[PDB]
């Protein structure tokens, strides 16, 4: 697991090259849009589980065959997992939102997730859209642009803060498929 | 899936060699043809449930029986209504991503290889699918090279139904 | 490597839970400080030739039986590899000024240093005269400023007492 | 991240990142009256090792709530709690009434040890213990035997060990832990190869046989293969998988051999032509252009480079090379 | 295979969508560039044979060893096959170039390549070396003008670039 | 139109201009809409009462619902007769307390939900600190949001994979006097001359080391084999004009007690730059 | 007790290794996020009687149905333990405002809530209901400071998705 810092230095190790000059600017940077970040992993896991249930629920609105005998989240027992497969999703992409690199990501989660949705089953078409209604949220939650809740900020702009969660979240769907 | 691009790509890979002015000028001329495909098929989107629910009703008008005969594979019910008015839409979507792309692919791996198999089993008619093509070709309101793209691959799908 | 990023998501992991308000509170930390830690991580990566050669050759100031027979110091390789892992170690020691912790000096430099020093017979307390050397040398309005020369001497004593 | 260049690091970026990065040391012998936070995180993680990352819900979580409670004043949570919830129903459901006994007894090297049986004395000594005793003393051999209290303080949670070299197995055994272990976002529910129901090292735990490791996230990462005999004698069949021998002249004519594993075989794209073939799409007989996907292939040297195109342009994965 | 354009379409198939008004304004765009790319495309591919051979050449300068007896490229057939590789990684990367999407760069170069250098102990670190000097050979072919009109190409040198560091990443 | 301060602000059109809370429904055609709403359903006689949307809400609007609020016109007509309630007529905000319903123009029917200070509308939230507006003539009140009520009926049509999925592009950060080393190893060996090593980089001091023997640039130059016959006498000239200068006059600096000497034998090839040339001056021969 | 001191020394002890540059760098963090929420614990602490009572009467508002013969609020009594419990809520997130994480809630009022409602039959989505009324009454210039709203809705939120 590497952060923003630690990724400019496994790249330096490469070449046995010093960090400094070229590559301190772009991580001088990091530290000063770096108020931001803290105050848009905030605007997410304060609504972390309103995001949850109703990327779930409108993952089986659009396709109600997920809850029939022969879907995938039909019990009582499947559909408490598949609202817990989700809520550990969003967990790993706020680490990596905190961090900065996608490192976290890609180890701990995406990571052997292909192969143990074709053991149990889990419709790929199905995880995608439960994950892209996540992505919808997140964005709305950092670029303030939510229907439903008004959090407050401070007056600027952050669409590169929403650009990189959005790219996290298209690993999710690129590993599993 | 077959482009302009792609099979200039892989008429390259196939020899082992670099894409030279052979390739460069097919992905030119992809190139040139593609204002023309990109406004075929703004118009071909945004006209879409007009042309949708008028080729529906074009197919009960020329065959009757389609909105009469019992059976799971006529249009009389409710339910075999709807499932037509999808199938119309899979003809059309088809169509606009083919004007996207720039060639006859995303109708080839989505819509044509396998169709005379889910036709002859679930007894679907394909002259069905024509009447329902000559309607889009005949109603799209679109002229010029604007309309050459667009009828080039309607034409492509009668072909194959036919 | 260890930080203060990957110190708190490890520790919200193991516990499996959503960033906190604790955890946002030490990255907080990280910005306070990064000021100072990267005035040495550039004042150190822009003259690290003349860092380096200044004390290459106070180890063999203070230990001149290294050119004794059968020593580490014998012939012209020697002297090479000698150079080189100095130079290794403040890499690295500029490579934890840049991350914020002992992430790379652990990884890299310490775990198994003992092991290697010891089999092919290198004296650990000449890899740790010249890191020595280099804590002294600065002069704390000279070269960089006080919290700069506050964070540059405690990564290089780190490396000392993990020598010894 | 995959590899092992571009960090100085194998193992982590192997699958082994998560579990190289805990202790759960539980430092007290008893929890203090009046705080909870501390405790219900070594119980949890003590779950996560146990269970194998299952998922545990309320209702069956409070079935095991009285030995919870045995463990915060009054028990070890080496011995006397990991023994204790091995007996519990929720482990005896989905590890031992669902498998068979040396599919079962392979799960106990993994939960409770943290590596994989070595040959078949490993097996065969805690199979005795079934047969004359029952399941009760069958789960005391893990723990009483040598093994468990040299290698793990009986205040620390167990830990996977049957990678690492100070754990005295074979180097079989290295091969084995890459089967059974498939990084951290997997359950032996969520295995290809044991799905909570089948024995996972059956053949190849038995006889120690090595298999090549494929890491977790890899290109390939979806290849499985089924067993089967090939002799007369046995009443086995040919052409299901390849080879792992290269036995004759065909071994070091086209120089030193090697075994490819290919994944992802579909009928649309094999041509030189970048799209499908539109038309019949099946010849009479009505079978695929490849009946299996998840081939195999042994394969010379100076054969390697036209095999590989001839993989990669009609659609296959490369999942693993092995030299024979 | 699939380019970027019928990358969108892929992604839209599966949510059984039109493309949107928005999504036809953003293919215009690439279409804009058009001549852009195929100008990039068109000066790696007549300098490929000199990018490849001056940047082995350039490694052999600053490592050595990779040549002495006992190296890894010490032979005939071993040197050969040295910039054999070197030329089939220009080549997908020149194909992700015109295609504007990696997906023919890893589905038939990229997959399947960390295994081949792992089972035959060739040295992963000096791959990548060899790919940075191949890139930055090109990203500075790429930024000069020589019978190009003038215009701001800074957008497509940053798509070559990404495709160099990911052929890069995929063998490290 | 014209100026809002003419006839004061006690204009109904110009009144909402004067208490800026919206300032959207008049930088957009939105007010033409709401005019046009009150015709259609003939709420010009009884008492109704509206929940205007801020600036701020309209900013916090999202990219995939604001292009959806301009390729379709019918879109924008019901939300903004989603905010118009004739339930309860021109109700304060003491009346809408506790859970119930509401009422719209046109569109179905929206819960609300009233708790004292807070009242939601169903995805919005009445600012209570400027709320409780009543005009007499034409009488409604106007009560004031911070989102706009979205009801989810409508926007199941609208999603973020339409391609309002938000990426930045990232470019490449060379320097100008690198990329002007690196083309003259682009042309061929035969034409590029010299230039043709260009490509390799400086190393690090211990790569020129007898266990690596990493290679300089000088090397490949004619520089190296300089090794000429003929040589200066140096006695012919006059006394005083042959100079010579040490590096410098000392033991330590021309060798250390180690062999780490930049000077003395053969490790003045392990000096931390001088791996590269500027061999980019001359030509292409 | 997760607050940031808790979480390297936890962390520190888990690897048996002393206080590193990296753990000293994360204790300055909370010296200057402190003034933040030392404030508007300040002012949680000389107004709590007001705003349990204003939140008290945020949820027999919104569900009215609970002062009905047979449910969770019959009677004065059991009013008055409705109060009692929310003025609970409001002094342990006066608690992770001075300790600077959700350590107090995590102990007293988190760990074993669910099943102690689940059990008592009391409604949670009423417990929460009085939670969003004090974090959508507080608007941020007036009631504290700027940075004060931001950890004392950064608590609540924490307590709603608890308890849902
Ligand atoms: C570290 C990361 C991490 C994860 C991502 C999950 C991954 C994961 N998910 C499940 C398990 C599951 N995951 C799902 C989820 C879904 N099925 C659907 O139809 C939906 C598309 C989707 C919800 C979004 C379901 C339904 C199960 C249970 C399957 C079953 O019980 O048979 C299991 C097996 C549980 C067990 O063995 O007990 C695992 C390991 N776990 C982790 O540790
Ligand atoms: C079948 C039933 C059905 C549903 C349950 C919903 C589910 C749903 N919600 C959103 C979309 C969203 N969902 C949220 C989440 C929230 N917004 C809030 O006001 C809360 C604070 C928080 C949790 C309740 C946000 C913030 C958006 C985007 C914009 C917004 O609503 O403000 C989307 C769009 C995702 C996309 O763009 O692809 C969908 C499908 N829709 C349905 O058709
Ligand atoms: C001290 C620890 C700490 C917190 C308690 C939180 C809270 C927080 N957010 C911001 C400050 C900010 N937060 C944002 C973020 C946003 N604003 C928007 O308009 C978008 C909706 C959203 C995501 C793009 C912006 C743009 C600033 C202004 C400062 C900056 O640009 O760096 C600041 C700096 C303001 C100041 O200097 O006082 C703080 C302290 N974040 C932290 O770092
Ligand atoms: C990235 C972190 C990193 C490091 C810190 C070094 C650590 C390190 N140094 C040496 C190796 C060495 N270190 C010395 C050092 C000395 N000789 C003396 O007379 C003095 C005692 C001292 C100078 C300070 C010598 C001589 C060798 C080479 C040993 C040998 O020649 O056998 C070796 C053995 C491999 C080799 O031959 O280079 C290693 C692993 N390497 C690394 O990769
Ligand atoms: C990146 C790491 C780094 C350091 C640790 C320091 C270390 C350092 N000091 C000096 C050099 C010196 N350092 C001093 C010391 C002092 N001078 C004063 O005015 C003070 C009274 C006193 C502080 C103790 C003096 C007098 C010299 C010049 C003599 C010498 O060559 O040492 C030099 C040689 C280069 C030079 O300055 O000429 C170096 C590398 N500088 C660095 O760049
Ligand atoms: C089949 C072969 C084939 C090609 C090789 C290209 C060649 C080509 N490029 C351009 C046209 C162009 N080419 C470039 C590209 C560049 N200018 C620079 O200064 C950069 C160095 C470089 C970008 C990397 C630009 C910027 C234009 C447009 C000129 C402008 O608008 O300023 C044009 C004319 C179109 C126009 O003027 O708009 C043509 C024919 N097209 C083809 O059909
Ligand atoms: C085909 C025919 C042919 C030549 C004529 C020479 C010409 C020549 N000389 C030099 C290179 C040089 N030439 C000189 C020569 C001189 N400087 C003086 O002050 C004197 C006036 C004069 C000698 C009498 C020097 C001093 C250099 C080295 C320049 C330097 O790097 O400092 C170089 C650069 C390549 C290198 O450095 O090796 C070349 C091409 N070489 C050829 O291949
Ligand atoms: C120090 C930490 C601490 C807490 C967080 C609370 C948590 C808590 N609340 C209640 C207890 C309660 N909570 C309510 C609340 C309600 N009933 C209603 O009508 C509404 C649904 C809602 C108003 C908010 C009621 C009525 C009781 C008393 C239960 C009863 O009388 O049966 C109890 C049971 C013991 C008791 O108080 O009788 C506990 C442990 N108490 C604590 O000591
Ligand atoms: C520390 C805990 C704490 C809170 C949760 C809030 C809660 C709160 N708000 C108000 C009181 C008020 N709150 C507001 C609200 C606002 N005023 C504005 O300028 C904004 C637009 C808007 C922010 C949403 C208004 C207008 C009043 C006075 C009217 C009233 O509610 O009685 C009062 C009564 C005391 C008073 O302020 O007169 C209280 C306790 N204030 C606190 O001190
Ligand atoms: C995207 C490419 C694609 C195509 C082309 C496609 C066709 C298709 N049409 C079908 C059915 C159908 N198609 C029709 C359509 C008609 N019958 C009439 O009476 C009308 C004249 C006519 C429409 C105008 C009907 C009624 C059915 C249901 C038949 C049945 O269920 O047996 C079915 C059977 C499976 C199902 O029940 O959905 C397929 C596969 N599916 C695809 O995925
Ligand atoms: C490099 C040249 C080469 C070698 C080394 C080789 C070994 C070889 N021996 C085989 C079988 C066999 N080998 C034996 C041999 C014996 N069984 C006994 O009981 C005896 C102890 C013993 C000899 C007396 C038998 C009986 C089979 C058939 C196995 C069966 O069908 O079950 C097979 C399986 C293929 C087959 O059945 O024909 C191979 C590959 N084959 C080769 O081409
Ligand atoms: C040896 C005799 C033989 C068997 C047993 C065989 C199985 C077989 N089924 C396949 C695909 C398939 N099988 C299905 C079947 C289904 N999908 C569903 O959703 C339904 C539940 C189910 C049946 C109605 C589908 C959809 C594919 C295509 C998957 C793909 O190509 O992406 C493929 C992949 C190649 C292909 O496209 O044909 C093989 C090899 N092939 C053979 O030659
Ligand atoms: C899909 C297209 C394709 C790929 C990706 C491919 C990889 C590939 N690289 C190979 C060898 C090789 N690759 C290298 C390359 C290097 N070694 C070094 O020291 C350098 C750092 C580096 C390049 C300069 C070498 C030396 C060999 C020969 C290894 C051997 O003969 O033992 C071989 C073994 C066969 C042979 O060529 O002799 C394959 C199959 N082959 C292909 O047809």
């Amino acid at each position: 697991m590497l952060d923003a810092f630690s990724r400019v230095v496994v790249n330096s190790d490469a070449k046995a090259a010093y960090v400094g000059g070229s590559d301190l600017q772009a991580l001088k940077s990091f530290i000063a849009d770096g108020n931001k970040r803290l105050d848009a992993v905030n605007s997410i896991v304060s609504n972390a589980s309103c995001m949850v249930s109703d990327a779930v629920s409108g993952m089986i609105c659009e396709n109600p065959g997920l809850i029939s005998p022969g879907g995938n989240c039909y019990t009582n027992r499947r559909m408490a997992a598949c609202l817990r497969d989700g809520e550990i999703i969003l967990r790993y992409v706020s680490y990596a939102l905190l961090a900065g690199d996608a490192s976290v990501l890609e180890d701990r989660c995406l990571n052997g997730l292909k192969e143990t949705y074709i053991a149990l089953g889990v419709p790929t078409n199905s995880s995608i859209r439960a994950v892209s209604i996540m992505k919808a949220q997140a964005v709305a939650f950092i670029t303030n642009t939510a229907t439903e809740r008004k959090m407050s900020f401070a007056a600027g702009d952050c669409t590169s803060l929403a650009s990189e969660v959005a790219s996290y979240f298209d690993r999710v769907g690129a590993a599993i498929s | 899936m077959k482009t302009p691009i792609t099979e200039a790509i892989a008429t390259a890979d196939n020899q082992g060699r670099f894409l030279s002015n052979t390739e460069l000028q097919a992905v030119n001329g992809r190139y040139q043809r593609a204002t023309a495909s990109l406004t075929a098929a703004k118009a071909l989107t945004g006209s879409a449930q007009r042309l949708i629910t008028g080729a529906a009703q074009a197919v009960y008008n020329k065959f009757p029986y389609t909105t009469q005969m019992p059976g799971p594979a006529y249009a009389s019910s409710a339910i075999g209504k709807a499932k037509c008015a999808r199938d119309i839409g899979y003809y059309l979507r088809m169509v606009t991503y083919c004007l996207v792309v720039g060639g006859t692919g995303p109708m080839d791996e989505y819509l044509v290889a396998g169709l005379e198999e889910i036709n002859r089993s679930f007894d679907l008619s394909p002259s069905w699918y024509i009447e329902a093509l000559q309607y889009i070709k005949n109603s799209h309101g679109l002229s010029g090279q604007v309309a050459n793209e667009a009828n080039a691959y309607i034409d492509y799908a009668i072909n194959t139904l036919s | 490597m260890k930080s203060v990023i990957t110190t708190v998501v490890s520790a919200a992991d193991a516990a499996g839970r959503f960033p906190s308000n604790s955890d946002l509170e030490s990255i907080q930390g990280n910005i306070q400080r990064s000021a100072a830690r990267l005035e040495a991580a550039e004042k150190l990566a822009g003259n690290h030739e003349a860092v380096v050669k200044e004390a290459g050759d106070a180890c063999f100031a203070k230990y001149a039986y290294l050119k004794n027979p059968g020593e580490a110091g014998e012939n012209q390789e020697k002297i090479n590899k000698c150079y080189r892992d100095v130079d290794h170690y403040m890499r690295l020691v500029n490579y934890c000024l840049v991350v914020g912790g002992t992430g790379p000096l652990d990884e890299w430099g310490i775990a198994g240093a003992r092991e290697v020093y010891r089999t092919l017979n290198l004296p650990t307390s000449a890899y740790v005269a010249s890191i020595a050397y280099t804590r002294d040398r600065l002069c704390v309005p000279r070269d960089m400023s006080a919290q700069a020369g506050v964070e540059f001497s405690a990564y290089l004593d780190y490396l000392i007492n993990a020598l010894s | 991240r995959l590899g092992t260049v571009s960090g100085n690091s194998s193992l982590d970026k192997l699958g082994l990142d998560k579990f190289l990065s805990e202790s759960n040391r539980a430092y007290t012998p008893r929890a203090q009256p009046g705080f909870s936070s501390e405790y219900e995180q070594i119980i949890s993680a003590t779950y996560k090792q146990l269970f194998g990352n299952a998922y545990i819900m309320d209702s069956e979580r409070a079935e095991m709530a009285k030995q919870e409670s045995m463990f915060r004043d009054g028990q070890l949570t080496l011995k006397d709690f990991c023994r204790a919830l091995a007996k519990t129903e929720q482990y005896k459901k989905r590890f031992f009434d669902s498998r068979p006994l040396y599919g079962a007894i392979e799960l106990n090297f993994k939960n409770i040890l943290g590596r994989t049986p070595d040959g078949l004395e490993h097996y065969r000594a805690k199979s005795a213990v079934y047969d004359t005793k029952g399941y009760e003393a069958f789960v005391d051999a893990f723990f009483d035997d040598g093994e468990y209290d040299e290698v793990y303080d009986d205040y620390t949670v167990p830990f996977y060990r049957g990678y690492k070299t100070e754990a005295n197995l074979s180097m079989a055994a290295f091969t084995h832990f890459f089967r059974m272990v498939r990084g951290s976002s997997t359950s032996d529910k969520a295995n290809p190869n044991s799905m909570q129901k089948d024995i996972p090292l059956n053949y190849y735990g038995i006889t120690k046989t090595p298999l090549a490791v494929i890491a977790p996230g890899a290109a390939g990462t979806a290849y499985t293969e089924s067993f089967a005999g090939t002799g007369s004698w046995q009443s086995g069949r040919a052409g299901l998988n390849a080879a792992r021998v290269a036995l004759g002249v065909p071994a070091t004519a086209n120089g030193k051999s090697f075994r490819v594993e290919v994944t992802g075989y579909t009928q649309p794209g094999f041509g030189i032509t970048a799209g499908t073939a539109v038309g019949k799409l099946y010849k009479a007989n009505k079978l695929s252009r490849y009946p299996r996907s998840n081939k195999s292939y042994v394969v010379g040297f100076d054969e390697l480079t036209p095999l590989y195109q001839r993989i990669t342009k009609n659609g296959g994965t490369i999942a693993s090379i092995t030299p024979l | 295979m699939l380019d970027a354009f019928a990358k969108v379409v892929a992604q839209a198939d599966a949510r059984g969508e039109f493309l949107s008004n928005t999504q036809i304004d953003a293919l215009s765009k690439m279409v804009k560039e058009g001549n852009q790319r195929l100008d990039i495309v068109n000066k790696v591919t007549s300098n490929a044979s000199a990018i490849v051979t001056n940047s082995a050449r350039a490694l052999f300068a600053e490592q050595p060893q990779l040549i002495q007896p006992g190296g890894n490229a010490y032979t005939s057939r071993r040197m050969a096959a040295c910039l054999r590789d070197m030329e089939i990684v220009l080549r997908y990367v020149s194909y992700a170039m015109i295609a504007g999407d990696s997906s023919v760069l890893d589905d038939r170069c990229l997959n399947g390549l960390r295994e081949t250098y792992q089972a035959l102990g060739t040295p992963g670190s000096s791959v990548a070396v060899a790919i940075q000097k191949m890139k930055d050979a090109s990203v500075a072919l790429a930024n000069d003008t020589t019978g190009t009109p003038i215009g701001d190409c800074s957008s497509l040198v940053a798509e070559l670039a990404g495709y160099f560091d990911r052929a890069a990443v995929s063998v490290v | 139109a014209a100026k809002p301060y003419e006839s004061g602000y006690i204009a109904e059109d110009d009144f909402w201009r004067g208490r800026g809370i919206a300032a959207w429904v008049y930088a957009t055609g939105a007010n033409k809409v709401i005019a046009q709403i009150v015709k259609d359903f003939n709420l010009t006689d009884k008492k109704f009462m509206v929940f205007i949307p801020n600036d701020g809400a309209f900013a916090r609007l999202s990219p995939q619902l604001r292009k959806a609020m301009m390729e379709d016109s019918r879109l924008v007509y019901d939300m903004l007769a989603g905010h118009i309630f004739t339930s309860k007529g021109s109700a304060m905000l003491k009346d809408l307390q506790g859970a119930g319903y509401l009422q719209p123009a046109y569109g179905e029917a929206i819960g609300y939900v009233g708790t004292g200070r807070v009242i939601k509308i169903g995805n919005a939230q009445v600012i209570p600190e400027s709320s409780d507006i009543l005009r007499k003539n034409l009488g409604f009140s106007a009560h004031t949001l911070d989102t706009f009520i979205v009801p989810k009926a409508l926007t199941k049509k609208v999603s973020i994979e339409a391609g309002f999925s938000p990426v930045t592009p990232a470019k490449y950060v060379s320097t100008t006097k690198a990329d002007l080393r690196y083309v003259g190893a682009t042309k061929p060996a035969a034409v590029g001359g010299r230039r043709a090593m260009n490509l390799m980089k400086q190393q690090p001091f211990w790569m020129y080391g007898p266990p690596y023997n990493a290679v300089t640039q000088d090397e490949y130059e004619p520089i190296s084999a300089a090794a000429p016959k003929a040589f200066v006498d140096y006695q012919i000239f006059a006394p005083g004009t042959v100079k010579v200068s040490p590096d410098s006059v000392n033991a330590n600096e021309l060798n250390p007690v180690s062999g780490m000497s930049k000077y003395i034998g053969k490790t003045q090839k392990l000096v931390g730059d001088q791996g590269i040339s500027d061999r980019s001056d001359k030509l292409p021969m």
